[PDB]
């Protein structure tokens, strides 16, 4: 698996993207 | 004769991550008046290449452009290929009709220098005003993308670019706008020029010397406008200002102020507007995340990935660019806007064709449509 998760959201965040797209939670 | 701004932060809330928040300002002019005191440069590319159908319906546009622009507006006309030519410096429109008429076809592309002579010319006065830029291909003393980057270009200037034809380049002119707030036209047949180049006539404003400064006690980042501050000569259409800015961990109190300023075209009254960005702590996730404008978050993600479809394009690298479009499909579909829809369908369509077609000729060729529609969607109406 390659992607990330944010905590707060609960989207699969890809390691592209430092922030959440749904949310703006940092990595 | 005035100027309303709506401001909208993505967050209400803060919690416990640095967060990215993103806002939008929407101005939109009032009662608009004619547009006076403004300084029109135009630079007009000859090289040899322009002889022919292209060179005689830039004369024509010229002229009709000209006729258009109101008449308490300064003109400055400039002719650049082997040579910088200035027909007139600061003066009005009947002293150029006989000169334009004499222009001839010949040359190379002297870009730089015409750029450099035209920021010279803006510089010698206080006013506020537009760069009409057409050219056909590349420049021939300054090629690099790099040297446009660092020119300092005159404030409350607009660079209105017409990149005609399919030798000219699209990031170069990208570059010039993006620096300018300007707009790039991509003109496929010289026919377009006929219809096109009058339209950069500016008639009627809301506001004129626009001034948005943004006072934030974090990093503050626009999307589509150099600054902050945003220094615009005048206001004629719906402006949208995409930004983002560091929401810090479990802030609290005004993480922002924006004023604006300007001028009222009529009354030649300074308004001054300010709008203040509150943010509290959420205490519960359900309660931050319903403080959230999802709207909002996909509209400037929208446009985020539109501005890294162009650089994609520019760059050849096709399979990001399909995926960046994909990904705006899925924007637009959840926000079911229609217009939205169809915007990236029509892209989606160009970009599946050119990876069917796999050529440098059409790659490069959509490349120039999507870089000049994005400073359109990015910039105007
Ligand atoms: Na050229
Ligand atoms: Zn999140």
């Amino acid at each position: 698996p390659s992607t990330w998760k944010c905590n707060l959201c609960g989207y699969e965040n890809d390691d592209d993207a430092l922030f959440c797209i749904k949310c703006g939670a940092q990595k | 004769m005035t100027i309303s701004v709506k401001a909208e932060l993505s967050h209400k809330y803060s919690f416990t991550s640095p967060l990215k928040g993103v806002f939008r300002l929407i101005i939109v002019p009032e009662k608009v008046s004619t547009a006076r005191g403004f300084h029109y440069i135009i630079l007009l590319d000859t090289s040899g290449s322009m002889y022919g159908v292209k060179i005689e319906t830039a004369k024509q546009g010229a002229m009709e452009l000209l006729s258009r622009i109101p008449e308490g507006n300064k003109i400055s006309f400039l002719t650049f290929s082997n040579n910088v030519n200035i027909l007139s410096e600061y003066a009005d429109a009947p002293s150029l009709v006989q000169q334009i008429k004499q222009i001839r076809s010949g040359g190379q592309t002297v870009l730089y220098r015409a750029l450099e002579r035209a920021i010279e010319i803006a510089k010698k006065h206080d006013l506020p005003g537009y760069i009409i830029l057409l050219t056909d291909g590349q420049p021939t003393d300054v090629p690099e993308t790099d040297a446009y980057e660092k020119l300092n270009y005159p404030e409350a200037y607009k660079v209105i670019a017409f990149g005609i034809g399919d030798d000219y380049n699209e990031r170069l002119l990208k570059v010039i706008t993006d620096k300018t707030a300007g707009i790039l036209y991509h003109v496929e047949d010289a026919k377009e020029i006929a219809e096109m180049l009058p339209q950069s006539a500016v008639t009627e404003i809301g506001a004129k010397n626009v001034s948005i400064d943004i006072v934030s006690e974090t990093q503050v980042k626009l999307l589509n406008y150099p600054g902050p501050p945003v220094k615009l000569g005048a206001v004629e259409s719906v402006v949208r200002v995409y930004g983002e800015i560091i929401i810090p961990p479990n802030f609290t109190g005004r993480l922002a102020t924006v004023k604006i300023s300007y001028e009222d075209p009529l009354s030649s009254r300074i308004n001054r507007l300010e709008v203040n960005f509150d943010i509290t702590r959420a205490n519960d996730v359900k309660r931050f995340l319903d403080g959230i404008n999802n709207d909002l978050v996909n509209e400037y993600r929208y446009y985020e990935l539109m501005s890294k479809l162009a650089n994609q394009l520019n760059s050849n690298n096709l399979s990001e660019a399909t995926r960046t479009v994909e990904q705006m499909q899925m924007i637009a579909q959840q926000t079911r806007r229609m217009e939205l829809i169809e915007t990236t369908r029509r892209i989606s369509e160009s970009i599946e064709t050119t990876r069917r077609i796999g050529t440098v000729e059409q790659t490069r060729k959509i490349s120039k449509e999507i870089t000049s529609e994005v400073t359109k969607k990015l910039r105007s109406h």
